[PDB]
């Protein structure tokens, strides 16, 4: 009827690629994320900001290429392209770092416009809207790595660069300066991706071992049409199996699902708590137990006292590499080497 | 229209036999020509170093950031 | 009045554009595929 | 029509692969 | 359905329940509240991230007066 | 007072969902309890 | 008409000398540390 | 070790000799417990998406299945209209059969993968090595990402058993 | 040298959540043991 | 038949049960708060406001009444150290005591407003089943919150009818409490400006005031009353969620990057005030003048104040504690006592050495001397085999200025290393580690703890928008779908 | 003093496992 | 000094006990609203 009736129902017609009102939000901002991630590994150097190399006119494999963050001198600036850093000039915009940025900042409203479609469509689906919650997991990664660890620290020089050698010095960096694997909020995270994984590796194949007879081939995977209302495997059996391997298992379908839901996700919420407060530095570095007795007692080892030598092995060597801006000239004297290495 | 009913048609092969190479080339001469380096100001294996610069360039100024990297890029 | 408070407003109404003829595109092809009743 | 949703997407994808074949062959 | 005297005062707030102005109304007077509320927050955000710079507008620990 | 509120309703915790939130309590104990004592 | 077999052969080994010509330039060129 | 701190004592150290974070095998099973912990909770929440109706709000949502029913719990077709929107129609499992199959393929060969990465660098077959690999014309080096990853690890290498060594190369 | 604080943390952090969700399940199966109305109901 | 994560859900038919428990939870808040403050005045030491202030000794809630003029109490201190007859009721045992009177009364009410549950002002006047008016309920509790933003910014702030905000100078030395006249143009967007605070709660007090006429007044249209569910309280729970995550990343914000609104004086410095050297910067300033103006330098130096060279000291950083260490600041490594001076490092040949300092990254950091073109001259050895820039070689002798160790000189390798390891700390102290069973690790700084909850809690907080928020768009769907 | 409290949880934590195992509600069909 | 093993005494010599009590009062008003059929038996 209304011009705003006529363009709800166009958005929301049957066609190939859904688009949605959602649709305006995701596919501007995630088709430059993307494109600009693309770019930026292909193209831009990272010679100004990091002086390292980090594209594919340079060298650089799938692996060592990256979109890379700004200088520390940039502090915590957008890096807008018409902005007092850029001033209009592409080229300029390129080399101070500005296409991280573009890319984290359109790539923040595509995680916005891509939940947003997960609400769209359940509703004209007509079903609960858990996808759209589950997805709040990743987005809790993101905004709290990509967004919020860079804001608590100096700069947006401290944030993951986009490049896949560039998360791996991330996860070096964040050992050595902060010690990551010992807070509890990683602790609970591990559970999560590792009982994540180990959830869909029991139902994946507690399924397909108990499933019926339903044709005459060998082929189990034809004897399965889409819309029948017997379901295709014995949970009696399922449950009578675990009851007896491992003592306790679920006797509901209800309950396993909502379960399977609840273990990856959490334990993206709980690691996603632990790295906002690495932005503040409040890390979990020392049991003062163990230092004030290692201290004292010059015999007294542990496996915990190793790994802290280990970390000013971390902090002392790749320092003087990772932060060109603060110019560490540290001798050869000062260095933490062991016996003989 | 089927997807699969697009690609084994020959109208289809017809128009994208020319516009496959004349889109690859263009990709190609991008790069042969020497404009990618000039557009996002990627350095030359010529140039990481200068005569007169040879440490690591870094930006070091929040504002005059753009002309602290004309000051890097003319030599 | 500055260089970075003139380029801004400037983005703003870049901003608009954007928008804008996203959406003029968006109001004229919603008369022509409407959809029978 | 969906010639605009592939072509956004392929038609730069093939143009990027013009120039990594081109580096390949670029050295020092 | 308990009259008290602080209750009598009050109920012709609560009488009202479920009307609503019939048509679009004034939602296009909120949406120009609404994208002006838009750049409002973009505005004090950049002034705030030295992104926006406004002569003699200095974002730095100033001299409050003592 | 005033009458009985229909909304009362029952609370109920299985056998199954005990021993859940039993390990749950335990299981952040012996994780935080290294980090408290310090 | 063309066999869609055909079109998976031609593209795929295409793919094949796309894929191996990245994996030549590892040895070749710039990033090879010759 | 038999640890907590004895894990990262190990991971630590293996790193520094061995490289396993640039080793594919390592990287074939981080996307299988990403991606095992992706098709988990996209899995589990498209079920519990599509419950039918059998309980009311004042009671759980897991009442609605009895133990050993023959009736289905919840609309398949439901689920895969969603995800059939969601990226798109062909990318949709419509067989819950081998949907259920997916989710036991994945993760399993990531870890058979991951496994024999621990197996291959058991004897001292280490991962990539991208180490002064990109050089101007001139020939001076110029730093990567993985030159950046080798002084992290550097530093592990200079620091683990700092007593036990005697001669300039850790061979064990 | 230990926080003595972490013991009133700890054993407090373990027993008052612990003893509250045993509490739900006694009453519900008071509850239950209450309707059925055999032996145990009163 | 509710689990135990719905037993609350009693309480959505209910709207005279609704204001018992929101009575209830206000009453626990009004009760934390009288209870934390006289906790804290327990444990509040105002023996040195000047080397001991409140946020070394973990005050929390306390920096939020000195911030809007409290700064007297009825032992006769005060935070400004001028001495008081009588502060009256308001002070820091008059707020104390009076959050919990209130908490007591609310607690009472709420007994009341949970037993008589059934008032007619609850029912709808044409059916008869309990309602909420929303749309209005809106209009009035969004007009009250209009005179209370522009009666705090008009009176409390700006010294008409209130005392003010405290405000100080730039660099933490002078601070008091005063009136505060607005700043209207563009000068009060500048967040360090406290007149913008001033001028921010009288205009947007304003605004807040006309918005509730106008929502008092006109009815929503029929498609917004449909769309945002009007008719349904948890879309407003839905949205006011988000405008308390959104409030809470602002706050967490200006807290962690300094305002106005958050005094260095009372939470302590930024971490942005270390990175930048924004005190070491300050005390060479207020030296360059001083020796400018004919002076010898040890005469120079005894003119810092030892607050001004107190805040150039890495323990102070926020961004130096750790999480599950626990107490104030002060447990770190004891009460501060006197400053020890500058130390100035000269080598054999007489050039000016200075040390290169700690990051806040590093818990550890090597020992490194520095001259004025960045050589590295001289150093403490790890390997102490193939030496070639030791403090025996190079010769560094130890200079101090101002200070208790003012006009002193040490020259030998054993004394020299001690304070070159101590002078990459910041500036040099003398501490009391005794009194508190310091243990020798630093701690964190109430600016860095409101920072972790606030910003934990924000975190949360999003989930709960979009698990309210799908609950109310979704509301038909939530004892499953039907096969149809 | 201080190891004896870690000896508490982990045992503890054993207890609510075995009772878990044996006297678990057993599901019935019907 | 005060001996640090008293406040695991009291807090313990309270809790543990009185949370003891107020299971069997919440137990006693299961069986009693269990019996009673209506609303809350389930
Ligand atoms: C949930 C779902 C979310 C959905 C995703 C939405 C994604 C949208 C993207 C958000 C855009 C945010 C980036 C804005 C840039 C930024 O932040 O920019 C940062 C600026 C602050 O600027 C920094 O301010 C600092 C403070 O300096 C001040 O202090 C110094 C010493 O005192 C000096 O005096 C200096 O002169 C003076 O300016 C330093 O100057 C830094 O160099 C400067 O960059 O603030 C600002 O723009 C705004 C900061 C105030 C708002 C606070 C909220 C945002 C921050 C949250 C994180 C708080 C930190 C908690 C960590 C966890
Ligand atoms: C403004 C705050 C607010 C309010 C008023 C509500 C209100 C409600 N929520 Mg909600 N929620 C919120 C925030 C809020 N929520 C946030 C931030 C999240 C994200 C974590 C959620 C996630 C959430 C879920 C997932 C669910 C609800 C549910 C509910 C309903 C019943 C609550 C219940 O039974 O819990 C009863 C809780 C208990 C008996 C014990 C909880 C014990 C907690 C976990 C630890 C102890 C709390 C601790 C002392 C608090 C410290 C204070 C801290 C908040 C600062 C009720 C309408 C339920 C619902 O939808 O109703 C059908 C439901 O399933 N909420
Ligand atoms: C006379 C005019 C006047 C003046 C001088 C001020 C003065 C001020 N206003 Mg105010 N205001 C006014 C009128 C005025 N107001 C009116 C009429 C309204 C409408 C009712 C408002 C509404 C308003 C709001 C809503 C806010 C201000 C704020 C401010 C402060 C700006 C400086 C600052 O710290 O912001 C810092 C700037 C920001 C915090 C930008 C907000 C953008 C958010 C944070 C982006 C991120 C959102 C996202 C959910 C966070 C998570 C993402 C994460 C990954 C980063 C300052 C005190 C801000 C304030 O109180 O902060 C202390 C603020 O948030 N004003
Ligand atoms: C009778 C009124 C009254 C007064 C005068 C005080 C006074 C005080 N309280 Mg208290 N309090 C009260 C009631 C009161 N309390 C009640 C009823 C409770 C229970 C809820 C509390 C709970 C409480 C706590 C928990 C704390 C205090 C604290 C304080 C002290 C500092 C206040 C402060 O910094 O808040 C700052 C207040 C704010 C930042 C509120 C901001 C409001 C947000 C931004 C509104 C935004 C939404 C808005 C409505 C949108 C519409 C805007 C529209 C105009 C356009 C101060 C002495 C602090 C203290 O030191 O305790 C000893 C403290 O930590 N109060
Ligand atoms: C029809 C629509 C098609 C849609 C296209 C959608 C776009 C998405 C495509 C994403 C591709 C991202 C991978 C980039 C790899 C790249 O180009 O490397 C191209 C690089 C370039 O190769 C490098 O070239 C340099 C030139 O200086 C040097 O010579 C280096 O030695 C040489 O390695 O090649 C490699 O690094 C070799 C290995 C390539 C490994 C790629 C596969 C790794 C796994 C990623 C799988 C992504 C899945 C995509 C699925 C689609
Ligand atoms: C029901 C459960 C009841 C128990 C609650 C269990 C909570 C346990 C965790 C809190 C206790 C751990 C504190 C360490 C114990 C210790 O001795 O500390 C003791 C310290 C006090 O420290 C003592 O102070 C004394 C003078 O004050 C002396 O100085 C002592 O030397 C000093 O040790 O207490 C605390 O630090 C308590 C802090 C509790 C408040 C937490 C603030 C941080 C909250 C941030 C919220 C973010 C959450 C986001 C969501 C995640
Ligand atoms: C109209 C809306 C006006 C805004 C709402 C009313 C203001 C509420 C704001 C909170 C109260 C202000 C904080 C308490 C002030 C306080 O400490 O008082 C104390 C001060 C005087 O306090 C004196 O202060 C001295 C210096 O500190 C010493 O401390 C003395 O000991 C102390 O007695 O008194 C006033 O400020 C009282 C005025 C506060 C407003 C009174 C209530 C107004 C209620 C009117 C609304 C009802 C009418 C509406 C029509 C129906
Ligand atoms: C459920 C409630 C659970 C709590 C139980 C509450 C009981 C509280 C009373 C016992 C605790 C009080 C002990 C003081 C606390 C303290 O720190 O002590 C601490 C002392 C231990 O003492 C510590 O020992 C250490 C090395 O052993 C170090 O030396 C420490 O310095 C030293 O203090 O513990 C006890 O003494 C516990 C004794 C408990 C056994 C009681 C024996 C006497 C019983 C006689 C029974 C007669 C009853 C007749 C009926 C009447
Ligand atoms: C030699 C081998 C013999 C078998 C060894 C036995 C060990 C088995 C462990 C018992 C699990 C008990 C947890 C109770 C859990 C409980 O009783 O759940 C019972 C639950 C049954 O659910 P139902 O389907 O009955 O529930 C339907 C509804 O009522 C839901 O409330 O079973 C499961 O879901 C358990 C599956 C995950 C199993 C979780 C195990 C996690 C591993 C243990 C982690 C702790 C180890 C800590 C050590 C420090
Ligand atoms: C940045 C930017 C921009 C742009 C954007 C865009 C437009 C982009 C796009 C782009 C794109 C979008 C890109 C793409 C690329 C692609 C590629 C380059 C691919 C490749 C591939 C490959 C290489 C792969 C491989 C393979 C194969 C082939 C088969 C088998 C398998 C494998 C996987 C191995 C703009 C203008 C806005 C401006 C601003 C900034
Ligand atoms: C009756 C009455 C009264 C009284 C009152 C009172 C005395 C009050 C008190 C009150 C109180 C005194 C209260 C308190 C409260 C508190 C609270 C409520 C707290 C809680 C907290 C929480 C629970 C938290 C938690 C946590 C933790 C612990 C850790 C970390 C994390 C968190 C934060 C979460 C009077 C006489 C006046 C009047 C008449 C009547
Ligand atoms: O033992 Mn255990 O860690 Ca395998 O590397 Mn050689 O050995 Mn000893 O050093 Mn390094
Ligand atoms: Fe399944």
């Amino acid at each position: 009827r209304g011009l705003f009736d006529l363009v709800d129902d166009w958005l929301k017609k049957d066609r190939f690629v859904f688009v949605g009102w959602s649709g305006l939000l995701l596919f501007p901002t995630a088709y430059l994320a993307a494109g600009g991630w693309m770019t930026g590994t292909t193209f831009v150097t990272s010679w100004y900001t990091h002086g390292l190399a980090s594209s594919y006119l340079e060298g650089c494999n799938f692996l060592t290429a990256a979109v890379s963050t700004p200088a520390n001198s940039v502090g915590h600036s957008l890096l807008l392209l018409w902005g007092p850093e850029a001033q209009g000039d592409f080229t300029r915009w390129c080399q101070i770092g500005g296409l991280w940025t573009f890319v984290a900042l359109h790539g923040a409203f595509g995680l916005i416009g891509f939940c947003l479609r997960q609400f769209e469509i359940a509703r004209l689906v007509g079903i609960r809207p858990y996808n759209a919650i589950a997805f709040s997991g990743p987005i809790a990664v993101f905004v709290s790595v990509f967004l919020l660890y860079p804001l608590g620290q100096a700069s947006w020089f401290f944030a993951p660069s986009f490049g896949v050698a560039a998360i791996f010095r991330f996860l070096l960096f964040l050992q050595g300066f902060h010690n990551w694997t010992l807070n509890p909020f990683h602790m609970m995270g591990v559970a999560g991706i590792l009982g994540g994984a180990l959830l869909c590796a029991i139902h994946g194949a507690t399924v397909e071992n108990t499933l019926f007879e339903d044709g005459d081939a060998a082929n189990t995977f034809r004897a399965f049409t889409p819309t029948q209302s017997e379901e295709t495997y014995s949970m009696v059996t399922a449950n009578r199996f675990w009851s007896q391997i491992f003592g306790v298992a679920f006797s509901n379908k209800r309950w396993l699902h909502f379960f399977m839901l609840f273990v990856p996700v959490t334990g993206l919420w709980t690691s996603s708590i632990g790295i906002v407060g690495l932005a503040l530095n409040l890390r979990a570095y020392d049991f003062v137990s163990q230092e004030l007795r290692a201290a004292e007692d010059p015999e007294f080892e542990t496996f915990y006292t190793k790994n802290h030598l280990l970390d000013e092995g971390i902090r002392a060597w790749m320092a003087a590499q990772d932060q060109p801006h603060e110019n560490f000239v540290f001798p050869e004297e000062v260095l933490p080497r062991g016996n003989a290495l | 229209r089927p997807f699969s009913d697009i690609i084994t048609s020959v109208r289809y092969w017809i128009i994208h036999s020319i516009t496959i190479p004349s889109l690859f080339v263009s990709g190609w001469l991008f790069i042969s020509t020497g404009l990618a380096y000039d557009v996002f100001g990627t350095p030359r294996p010529n140039e990481y170093f200068t005569q007169d610069r040879q440490q690591v360039p870094l930006v070091n100024d929040r504002f005059s950031a753009k002309q602290e990297l004309e000051d890097l890029t003319k030599g | 009045m500055t260089a970075s408070l003139s380029n801004f407003i400037a983005s703003l109404i870049a901003g608009g554009v954007v928008v804008g003829v996203i959406a003029i595109a968006l109001i004229v092809i919603s008369k022509s595929d409407r959809i029978l009743r | 029509f969906r010639w605009l949703a592939i072509h956004g997407l392929a038609i730069p994808t093939v143009f990027f692969l013009g120039g990594i074949t081109a580096m390949q062959f670029i050295q020092r | 359905a308990l009259r008290t005297r602080l209750g009598e005062i009050l109920r012709p707030l609560n009488a009202e329940y479920g009307k609503v102005a019939p048509g679009w109304g004034t939602t296009p007077i909120m949406g120009i509240v609404m994208l002006a509320f838009l750049i409002f927050l973009v505005i004090i955000l950049q002034i705030y991230n030295s992104s926006l710079i406004i002569e003699n507008v200095d974002v730095d620990w100033a001299n409050g007066i003592v | 007072m005033t009458g009985p509120n229909p909304n009362k309703q029952a609370v109920e915790l299985n056998r199954t969902s005990l021993y859940w939130g039993l390990l749950l309590i335990f299981v952040l104990a012996v994780l935080f309890s290294s980090y408290f004592f310090n | 008409r063309i066999p869609l077999w055909l079109v998976g052969l031609v593209g795929g080994l295409a793919v094949i000398t796309m894929l191996s010509l990245f994996f030549y330039g590892s040895y070749s060129g710039l990033g090879s540390s010759l | 070790p038999l640890g907590i701190s004895g894990t990262f004592n190990f991971m630590l150290v293996f790193q520094a000799e061995h490289n396993i974070l640039m080793h594919p095998f390592h990287m074939a099973g981080v996307a299988g417990v990403f991606g095992g912990s992706l098709f988990s909770a996209m899995h589990g929440s498209l079920v519990t998406s599509s419950l039918i109706r059998e309980t009311t709000e004042n009671e759980s949502t897991n009442y609605g299945y009895k133990f050993g029913q023959e009736e289905e719990t919840y609309n398949i077709v439901a689920a895969h209209g969603y995800f059939g929107r969601l990226i798109f129609q062909y990318a949709s499992f419509n067989n819950s059969r081998a949907l259920h199959f997916f989710l036991a393929l994945w993760p399993v060969v990531g870890i058979w993968i991951t496994s024999m990465g621990i197996s291959t660098m058991a004897f001292n077959l280490n991962g990539f090595n991208f180490n002064q690999s990109v050089v101007d014309s001139q020939g001076r080096v110029i730093n990567t990402w993985a030159d950046i990853l080798n002084r992290a690890n550097l530093g592990i290498e200079v620091m683990h058993e700092r007593n036990a060594h005697n001669f300039p190369l850790d061979l064990a | 040298e230990v926080q003595f604080g972490a013991y009133l943390a700890v054993l407090l952090g373990t027993f008052l959540p612990a003893l509250f969700l045993v509490n739900l399940f006694i009453q519900t199966e008071a509850r239950k043991a209450g309707k059925a109305g055999g032996q145990d109901s009163d | 038949a509710l689990p135990w994560y719905r037993v609350h859900t009693v309480v959505l038919n209910d709207p005279g049960r609704l204001i018992a428990v929101h009575l209830m939870h206000t009453a626990l808040v009004a009760g934390w708060a009288g209870s934390m403050a006289l906790y804290e005045l327990a444990v509040f030491d105002p023996s040195d406001p000047v080397l001991n202030p409140m946020w070394r000794q973990g005050m929390f809630v306390m920096p939020f009444m000195t911030r809007l003029g409290i700064t007297d109490s009825w032992g006769g201190w005060s935070i400004t150290g001028e001495s008081v007859s009588n502060p009256g009721i308001w002070s820091f045992e008059g707020v104390a005591l009076s959050h919990i009177i209130l908490s007591g009364m609310c607690f009472l009410a709420a007994i009341w407003h949970w037993v008589y549950w059934d008032l007619e002002l609850f029912r709808d006047p044409r059916t008869g089943e309990p309602a909420l008016d929303l749309p209005k309920i809106f209009g009035i509790h969004l007009f009250l919150s209009g005179l209370l933003c522009f009666g705090f910014g008009a009176f409390h702030v700006t010294g008409l009818f209130g005392p003010g905000i405290w405000v100080s100078d730039a660099y933490g030395i002078t601070g008091k409490v005063q009136p505060v006249a607005p700043a209207w143009g563009a000068d009060g967007f500048n967040p360090f400006n406290p007149g913008g605070i001033a001028a921010h709660h009288i205009a947007a007090g304003i605004f807040g005031i006309f918005a509730g006429i106008f929502h008092l007044t006109v009815r929503p249209p029929q498609r917004l009353y449909r769309a945002l569910r009007m008719g349904n309280i948890e879309t407003v729970l839905s949205s006011s969620i988000s405008a308390v995550f959104f409030a809470a990343f602002v706050t967490s914000g200006t807290m962690w990057y300094g305002a106005a609104a958050t005094p260095i004086e009372l939470f302590g410095p930024t971490r942005y005030q270390w990175d930048s050297g924004y005190f070491q910067q300050e005390i060479e300033r207020q030296v360059e003048t001083s020796v400018s103006e004919g002076l010898s330098e040890s005469q120079a130096w005894s003119r810092i104040p030892d607050k001004l060279a107190f805040y150039d000291y890495i323990g102070n950083n926020p961004a130096k504690g750790g999480l599950f260490r626990a107490g104030p600041m002060n447990k770190g490594d004891g009460i501060a006592e006197a400053w020890l001076g500058h130390p100035i490092f000269r080598d054999k040949e007489g050039r000016e050495l200075t040390v290169r300092r700690m990051p806040a990254f590093f818990e550890t950091f090597p020992v490194i001397l520095v001259d004025k073109d960045g050589i590295i001259r001289a150093d403490i050895p790890f390997r102490r085999a193939e030496s070639k820039y030791s403090i025996e070689q190079v010769g560094v002798t130890v200079d101090f200025y101002g200070g208790k160790l003012n006009g002193q000189t040490f020259k030998d390798a054993p004394t020299v290393k001690k304070f070159a390891r101590k002078a990459q700390l910041g500036e040099v102290f003398e501490f009391d580690r005794t009194s508190l069973e310091s243990d020798g690790v630093f701690r964190s700084s109430p600016r860095g703890w409101y920072t972790y909850g606030h910003a934990n809690f924000a975190l949360l907080f999003f989930f709960g928008h979009l698990w309210h928020g799908g609950r109310t768009i979704f509301r038909d769907v939530f004892t499953g779908i039907g096969a149809e | 003093m201080e190891a004896l409290v870690y000896t508490f949880l982990l045992i503890g934590t054993l207890m609510v496992i075995f009772f878990a195992v044996f006297f678990r509600e057993t599901p019935r069909i019907l």
